[PDB]
């Protein structure tokens, strides 16, 4: 009979959202995060700039970025986050406006939903609008596969992806910098490249164009002994791992000196195995050495009597970077080293690159090298780490370059026509999944009216004659004159974009705003 | 100044009796509402999160009702059956519990009568060792038949048990992949060799079947980069055994008087790495795991000699690997042969996501695959991992039974049929209880309907009309919004789901009803 | 968006209402039928009131939900129009409301039950109208005892069941009363009742006249009266005021003392006015003062103070005396008529548990009708009058309507079969209400059943064949049968066993129950607000 029980623990303040009620509050609440993202895509764009828990500061455009140092506590806001890192770190920008087609969508989503429509049909119907996107997108790819050596196909989508960072300075220079740098490291016969060997490496100071690559190593030490030459012509270069010291078998042990001879034997052995290791690197015929770990003193200038200039407290990657770059191997004793795992390089040469703070370490080797740095300078701490994130992304989209070339031409002229072509199709669709068709359109038709409030314009008339144009010509080359120049012919404007990029985005978008569907009913315990 | 004794501890609660009962039919139907929504091809889904603030979404109603953890007794049972057909048969988990409540919901009318539990736990067991020898006499082989692939059985059964959970409409693909799949895992039959890779990022439409292993794991060391990362045809050799300069061995403490002695030490220390590098060289293998970390020289000889290592590699996927290739793993480096070398079609590492992984797959004789499954929500690693799982056991107990029952509740109706016809020779007290477990078993279809949103009454009254003659597969088509023949549909469910789903619920409805009063104890 | 208070919609605050409905239900469901067990209420403080009447239940039960404060308001309303069903009319709108969620709580489309639950009403009603037994032809006395004993089983009565049946149907028809002329209306609540602890209900004495719980006001003054000189007066007996604002200013001193005498010797006047008539019994709701109490003492007349005021005109009903707010006439003298007097055999005072109370007997002008009970404790004697109170309420509705219904739960074992059978006549999907609506009115039998402790689903079963078997072969003078009984656990005639109803007992209880089910169940939403 009437009377109240326990179901679940803590039962007062066990809440619950159920139904379409739910559903429209999830739909306020991914609206919110697209209204905070809108403002951040284009050129045109603006960007944000975080406050960290221990009240550090970041200015940053890029979105994964953003909704990464958020501090969100509604749930589905901690799934866009996690769409922004999974799209980032799978591809790069993109999630400049992917979480806003998220977001378009799901607004339109609520749009049906006020009309009754089941979610699950909308659902599919938003799969089925998806996978025509994808293939009328790809029939109208063009591609970069039929070119010559890709210099400036490279380049040209590099000074795209820029276009969006405040790195836009230079940008050209940057450009630059992301092509010779992946094509250095890129291995054509697998299509890929391990970032690992690219060595991202910024330090504050100088202006933004000084920032420069080095087809090299630079590493966060200067010289073991301060009185070594600052400069070496030679680079016969020697990599140990073992410390300049009397080797130390790890397993728990010592020695039981007795006697005076047994004493005096130990000390001369002291300074005899000094010798040995002495005569062993000056006989390898090298002439400076790095060392992973520690010295003793002693060692450190006897071989500072050799002319042989070394480098102290090396860190691991660093390390294998100078071996890579170099050519050199790793070796673990002085007795098995010889000159042929001795590395080489062009020119080494500390740099006093602070006017008043410690010194730095370049490796300018001249032979090939599988790996190689970036370097970048700047006037701000947050301009460094903001060119660090924009270098990053233009690496990893010229990357998904090499691992598809085909691409679009951005400027959104790319989604325009997607959106045609739902439209299309919309008419051969029957029945209700034609108003997912539609729907979708519209929802999509977003990215362009973006664009053109970022550019200040109103942004329906020029979607409008967009339209218009691209109905009229065959062209899907015809986005929003974000730069206002008079052409919208991005192709001439060459305002490119990986057919991955987009592709990749708007089927991630879809399953996640599918899913966004997919839930009716939430049980948010009270904190 | 005396006092009366207690009983029981002050506070002890009591309630006896038919508001004890009631109380729990209620609480056994509130349960049921919060799964209620859950299934159906345009079934439902759950968020719950913690108290910790971790997101979980589910649709499969076991995993949820795992979640709420529920604090009243009654419930309890209910949950515990969910995790029952969990590990027993899969999706439907959601249908055990509906059935139970039910169950319970038709009988509690006749509680208000005041009957005795017994004759009713006596009704519903009759009942339902009747219904479960209809339904294997209404089981459907197809061994028999001439019109069957070994597997087409299973990719339709992995059809039909999918397309509830968040991959719907992926099903075409995945059907294909996991019946590939679990055809790889004869005949050890158990789910711990093909593991499940949540790889962050990517269109699940992405996500990739290996007829191999792969790790989302590896470990930077100093020359792990260095070495080539391409082996076309090589030799797995696998090591339990650590590669490293004594770090956790035997402990010892060593005296030497002779400094020349200390030195032999020191370098013979350095002669058993080398020795244990020296024979995995001459082994002729390439490629070397261990469970155990590995020594940074190593890996530079290694590298020096171009082979590939890795260390601190899980043991499972290790296991899974020496499964595929067909070596054993080691932990004597000396006793080493050819014959406990794995081989491999090619080996590679390729990044997916930021992540570093490794591939080596195309061994033609190997049992165990792995799924990396592409996915740009954490959440969706879960869920789809949960998906997967049920479809993977689901098709295992398929292989297990060539035996298979239409979807769509139309099992469900047939046993109303025949039970409702059955309940006319049956005079008395009883003849009611049959009816009501008649009434309470259509439940399926009805609520597959209003989760569909249709006028489940036209549904259900032309259901039963046209399922009193006309065939036995007529059942619930969603997108038709009416009755079809899903068996020719091939909505095709295995029958052991179905069977272990109405035995549970029966017991069940046996267990709340047989109780009159519950104690509490502080 | 509602400050101060959240909201519930659809599923949600449906349950909510049908669980509060079922909790009401159940609060009462152990007290109807001749095997009910009577409630009690501790309180708060002591003062315990053991009641098996529903409607006194839910009143002084207090109530926050709204869906059972609108029960409550039912149950109360019922009260008003039959006095018990309160037994009853709760139970069935609770299970009506159970079931028709139930369909609701499926998918179906609530107006639909909602009409559906209307035509079950009308038709329900008509075929009571063609079911209905006539008492003209039965002996008078006969059915008013049967029916009367059949109420005053359930309660504390029920045992005395004949003597009090007796009681009562004598106290109803000496009540007679001419209306509006044509109609031989009875007034409920004319009839008088007394409690006194002490004696017996065995003892409990019908009085053939009316009685006072008042006292003699002057000691010396007599007890006892054999005539009938019975005078009203609501004219109170002071020494007057001014009475409005009339100040008496004094500037020849020498008449104070006059004024002062007259301030009595109008009282004085007064009296002697109305006791020069004769007049032996005084009745006054105003003040008496001792003034006037010596002079009656002196003239031996009869004088009582403080009478409540319908008390009084009661009196004035049966003696035949008139009511006087005051002493005047058509002219401005103030005068006193015989003519005015009432008339009654003896009045006296007499000793009941040492409480001296007013007694009146047989007055002349018209028959009046009082009963005194005597019990052990306050409780079983008020308990004892709220069911006799029900009884003269059943028996006036006996009379009113010459109609009488066959008891024991007989109404919906016709009532399930019936509707059953004409669901199938209107093919839509509202006759799923009626035959749910004939399956929920199907409670009573359970209820009846479960509180007699027996199988209850036999006992339904053996009913609704036996009605079943009246609704095969036509020729139904020897196949149309109706009863049901639980003293025995198994079915009788109720016609034979005398267990009778009134017909508007059933007919405003179904009525106002399919109200009540139309009214919840259109609920979709409580909205709350935290107060001011």
């Amino acid at each position: 009979y009437g009377r109240p029980f326990l179901i679940i623990k803590d039962q007062d303040r066990k809440s619950r959202l159920m139904g379409l009620e739910a559903l429209k509050s999830h739909i306020m609440a991914a609206k919110a995060v697209a209204n905070t993202m809108r403002t951040s895509l284009g050129p045109n764009g603006l960007d944000k700039m975080m406050v960290d828990k221990d009240g550090d500061v970041t200015v940053t455009n890029d979105g994964a970025t953003i909704l990464s140092m958020m501090d969100v506590d509604h749930q589905i806001a901690k799934l866009m986050v996690e769409l922004s890192k999974s799209q980032d770190d799978e591809i790069g920008d993109g999630t400049t406006g992917v979480v806003v087609l998220a977001g378009a969508l799901l607004e339109e989503a609520e749009q049906l939903l006020d009309r009754g429509i089941h979610p699950i049909r909308i659902a599919d119907g938003y799969e089925q609008a998806a996978r025509v996107a994808i293939e009328h997108l790809d029939k109208i790819s063009d591609s970069v596969l039929v070119d010559i050596k890709d210099t400036e196909p490279l380049i040209q989508t590099a000074k795209t992806t820029l276009g969006s960072k405040v790195v836009n300075s230079c940008h050209r220079q940057m450009a630059e910098i992301a092509v010779n740098a992946v094509l250095t490291v890129a291995d054509m016969e697998r299509r890929d490249v391990d970032f690992e060997l690219i060595k991202v490496e910024g330090k504050v100071g100088g202006r933004l164009e000084d920032t420069k690559l080095i087809k090299g190593v630079i590493v966060d030490k200067d010289f073991s002994h301060p009185q070594m030459p600052k400069k070496v012509e030679d680079a016969k270069i020697a990599i140990l791992t073992c410390p300049f010291e009397p080797p130390k078998p790890k397993t728990k042990h010592k020695l039981d000196v007795t006697s005076v001879e047994d004493y005096k034997a130990l000390q001369k052995y002291e300074k005899e195995k000094f010798e040995e290791m002495i005569q062993q690197i000056k006989e390898t015929g090298a002439n400076l050495a790095i060392c992973q770990w520690g010295f003793d003193d002693e060692a450190n200038h006897l071989l500072l009597q050799n002319n042989l200039p070394a480098v102290r407290w090396v860190g691991g990657p660093e390390i294998e970077l100078i071996a890579i770059a170099t050519g050199g191997r790793i070796v673990p004793r002085f007795s098995e080293l010889t000159a042929e795992k001795l590395g080489f390089a062009g020119l080494v040469q500390e740099i006093s690159f602070g006017t008043t703070k410690d010194k730095m370490l370049v490796i300018e080797q001249c032979k090939n090298s599988r790996a190689v740095t970036i370097f970048i300078r700047g006037g701000n701490k947050m301009i460094i780490e903001e060119a660090k994130r924009s270098l990053h992304d233009a690496l990893c989209v010229i990357r998904n370059l090499i691992r598809d070339n085909r691409v679009v031409y951005g400027g959104g002229a790319a989604e325009i026509s997607c959106a045609l072509a739902v439209s299309q199709e919309a008419d051969k669709c029957p029945t209700l999944e034609q108003y997912a068709m539609r729907a979708f359109a519209d929802a999509l038709e977003v990215i362009p009216m973006a664009l053109s409030e970022n550019s200040g314009m109103n942004p329906i008339q020029t979607m409008t004659e967009v339209r218009a144009r691209q109905v009229k010509e065959m062209n899907p080359a015809l986005g929003i004159d974000c730069l206002h120049k008079g052409t919208n012919d991005m192709k001439q404007q060459h305002v490119i974009e990986t057919l991955i990029g987009k592709k990749q985005q708007i089927s991630l978008a879809t399953q996640m705003v599918r899913m966004i569907l997919k839930i009716d009913d939430i049980r948010k315990p009270g904190e | 100044m005396p006092t009366p004794v207690i009983l029981l501890k002050e506070g002890t609660d009591s309630s006896q009796g038919i508001p004890q009962l009631v109380s729990n039919i209620s609480a056994c139907q509130v349960i049921a509402e919060a799964v209620r929504t859950t299934l159906g091809p345009r079934g439902m889904d759950k968020l719950i999160v913690d108290g910790r603030g971790k997101a979980t979404i589910s649709n499969d109603g076991a995993t949820i009702l795992k979640l709420l953890d529920v604090v009243h007794p009654a419930a309890k049972t209910l949950v515990d059956i969910a995790k029952s057909q969990d590990a027993e048969v899969g999706d439907g988990t959601t249908s055990v519990t509906l059935l139970a409540a039910e169950f319970l919901k038709q009988v509690k009318p006749y509680v208000e009568e005041g009957l005795h539990p017994q004759i009713i736990i006596r009704a519903f067991r009759t009942a339902t060792q009747l219904a479960v020898n209809k339904i294997k006499e209404i089981a459907v082989t197809v061994k028999k038949a001439d019109k069957v692939e070994q597997r087409k059985l299973l990719e339709k059964c992995a059809m039909t048990a999918l397309s509830s959970k968040l991959i719907s409409q992926q099903k075409a693909f995945f059907a294909k992949m996991v019946v590939d799949a679990v055809m790889m895992l004869d005949d050890l039959l158990q789910l711990k060799m093909i593991g499940i890779k949540k790889v962050q990022g990517g269109a699940l439409e992405d996500s990739q079947l290996v007829a191999g292993v792969a790790f989302k794991k590896t470990f930077s060391y100093a020359g792990f980069e260095m070495q080539p990362k391409k082996y076309h045809n090589p030799k797995i050799a696998l090591l339990n055994v650590e590669l490293e300069l004594k770090a956790e061995k035997d402990n010892a403490e060593i005296r030497v008087h002779t400094v020349e002695d200390y030195q032999a030490i020191v370098d013979a220390e350095w002669n058993i790495l080398y020795d244990k590098l020296e024979k995995i060289h001459h082994s002729g293998a390439k490629v070397v795991l261990s469970k155990l970390p590995i020594g940074d020289v190593a890996t530079q000889y290694f590298a020096d000699r171009d082979m590939f290592c890795a260390g601190r590699v899980p043991e499972e996927d290790l296991k899974r690997t020496m499964m595929a290739c067909g070596g054993s793993i080691q932990t004597s480096v000396n006793a080493l042969s050819a014959d406990v070398l794995g081989r491999c079609q090619v080996f590679e590492e390729t990044q997916i996501g930021g992540e570093r992984y490794n591939f080596f797959t195309g061994c033609p004789k190997a049992k165990t695959c792995t799924f990396i499954l592409r996915g740009g929500a954490e959440q969706f690693m879960e869920e789809t991992e949960r998906s997967l799982h049920d479809a993977i056991m689901i098709v295992r107990r398929a292989i297990k039974n060539d035996s298979v029952v239409a979807g769509g509740g139309a099992i469900e109706m047939e046993l109303s049929k025949y039970l409702r016809d059955y309940s006319r020779t049956i005079p008395g007290k009883q003849q009611l209880l049959i009816g009501a477990y008649a009434k309470a078993l259509e439940i399926i279809p009805r609520q597959l309907c209003d989760n569909a949103g249709f006028d489940a009454t036209n549904i259900l009254n032309k259901l039963r009309a046209r399922h009193a003659q006309g065939g036995t597969w007529y059942g619930v088509d969603i997108n038709n919004e009416d009755i079809a023949d899903n068996f020719e549909a091939f909505v095709w469910e295995p029958a052991m789901v179905r069977i272990n789903a109405l035995t549970a619920a029966s017991e069940a409805a046996c267990l709340i009803v047989s109780v009159d009063e519950t104690i509490k104890n502080p | 968006l509602s400050v101060f208070g959240d909201r519930s919609t659809g599923e949600t605050i449906r349950s909510q209402n049908v669980m509060a409905a079922a909790s009401i239900a159940n609060i009462v469901k152990s007290s109807l039928g001749p095997v009910g067990l009577d409630k009690m209420l501790v309180d708060d403080i002591g003062d315990v009131t053991i009641t098996n009447d529903g409607a006194t239940i839910l009143k002084l039960l207090e109530v926050e939900h709204p869906a059972a404060k609108v029960l409550c308001e039912l149950a109360d309303l019922q009260d008003k129009e039959v006095g018990d069903g309160t037994t009853s009319v709760v139970i069935i709108a609770a299970e009506l409301l159970k079931n028709a969620d139930e369909l609701v709580k499926q998918k179906i489309h609530p107006t639909s039950v909602i009409s559906g639950y209307r035509l079950a009403c009308k038709e329900a009603v008509r075929y009571i109208n063609e079911n209905l037994i006539v008492n003209t032809d039965e002996l008078g006395r006969d059915c008013l005892i049967n029916a009367a004993k059949t109420s005053m089983s359930s309660k504390i009565i029920g045992i005395n069941g004949d003597f009090f049946a007796n009681m009562v149907v004598d106290a109803v028809l000496a009540i007679k009363y001419t209306d509006i002329r044509g109609q031989p209306r009875y007034p409920v609540n004319s009839v008088n009742i007394l409690k006194a602890h002490g004696r017996s209900q065995m003892e409990s004495m019908l009085i053939s006249g009316y009685a006072l719980n008042c006292v003699v006001g002057s000691q010396g003054m007599p007890k006892r009266i054999v005539n009938a000189k019975i005078a009203c007066l609501d004219f109170s007996l002071q020494k007057t005021k001014m009475k409005l604002g009339v100040q008496v200013v004094i500037t020849d001193p020498e008449k104070l003392d006059q004024i002062r005498q007259r301030e009595s010797d109008i009282t004085k006047e007064r009296i002697q006015k109305i006791l020069a008539t004769g007049a032996n019994v005084i009745l006054t709701t105003g003040g008496i003062d001792d003034m006037c109490l010596k002079y009656f003492v002196e003239a031996g007349a009869m004088a009582v103070r403080r009478v409540l005021k319908r008390d009084l005109k009661r009196i004035a009903k049966a003696s035949g005396a008139t009511i006087l707010s005051t002493l005047a006439n058509l002219e401005g003298e103030e005068t006193f008529e015989a003519a005015m007097l009432g008339q009654a055999e003896e009045v006296v005072q007499e000793r009941i548990c040492d409480d001296e109370l007013i007694l009146i007997k047989n007055t002349k002008a018209r028959t009046s009708a009082s009963i005194i009970l005597r019990g052990a404790n306050d409780f079983m004697c008020d308990e004892m009058e709220r069911s006799l109170h029900d009884a003269l309420c059943v028996v006036k509705r006996v009379l009113e309507s010459k109609s009488v219904v066959p008891g024991g739960g007989a109404v919906e074992a016709a009532l399930s079969i019936y509707l059953e059978n004409y669901a199938t006549s209107m093919g839509s999907r509202e006759q799923l209400a009626i035959a749910e609506f004939a399956r929920s009115l199907l409670v009573i039998p359970n209820t009846l059943a479960v509180n007699a402790a027996q199988d209850s689903t036999d006992l339904v079963a053996k009913l609704r064949a036996f009605h079943n078997e009246a609704q095969v072969n036509p020729e139904r003078k020897n196949l149309k049968w109706i009863g049901l009984d639980l003293s025995n656990g198994k079915p009788r005639d109720n016609k034979q066993a005398g267990v009778f109803e009134p017909t508007i007992v059933k007919v405003k209880s179904l009525k106002f129950a399919t109200e009540a089910a139309i009214t919840i169940l259109r609920i979709d939403d409580l909205i709350k607000l935290h107060p001011e």
